């Protein structure tokens, strides 16, 4: 289906630990988990939460980052660009 | 000023 996007493993693995399930998923989806990922490790800076640090985790590593701006999401959709499988 | 305001704002 058009509207879907398939994730290369490890972004799904990251998914699935935030309680997704299946294979595709909606881009809004992939969002959602990605944030409740995000939001229930608490990667996000406690004082200036547009920032997320995550060197370390599975997260720097498909970022190539170890912290990123929520406020510039340039390098999060490089990563989702190389991660998302289209149609 | 909270990660969900902002992560929010990704998305339509
Ligand atoms: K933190």
């Amino acid at each position: 289906q058009i509207n879907q996007v398939r994730p290369k493993l490890p972004l799904l693995k990251i998914l699935h630990a935030a309680g997704a399930q299946g294979e595709m998923f909606t881009v809004k989806e992939v969002m959602h988990y990605l944030g409740q990922y995000i939001m229930v490790k608490q990667l996000y800076d406690q004082q200036e939460q547009h920032m997320v640090y995550c060197g370390g985790d599975l997260l720097g590593e498909l970022l190539g980052r170890q912290s990123f701006s929520v406020k510039d999401p340039s390098p999060l959709y490089d990563m989702l660009r190389k991660n998302l499988v289209t149609l | 000023l909270t990660f969900e305001h902002y992560w929010a704002q990704l998305t339509s």
